[PDB]
């Protein structure tokens, strides 16, 4: 058991910056989907003002 | 400034890949 948890301590130390960069990529491309939805929203609606 | 988000994005994304194939090479 003791064994089993050092390597499963030492696996979670290495995933330190993946999880990470994986975190902040989530934010970055939920936010660009939020402002493409927002442009594709104002796009449209000028485009039957014109 | 969506254009220069989704730069910043692919910048952030090629530089990160970079550093964590260069960190697991050596």
């Amino acid at each position: 058991v003791e064994k089993n948890m050092k390597d499963a301590k030492d696996k979670l130390e290495s995933e330190m910056e993946d999880a990470y960069h994986e975190h902040q990529a989530n934010l970055l491309r939920q936010d660009l989907m939020r402002r493409q939805e927002e442009l594709r929203r104002m796009e449209e609606l000028h485009s039957q003002e014109m | 400034d969506l254009m220069r988000r989704q730069e910043e994005l692919r910048r952030m994304e090629e530089l990160h890949n970079q550093e964590v194939q260069k960190r697991k090479q050596l």
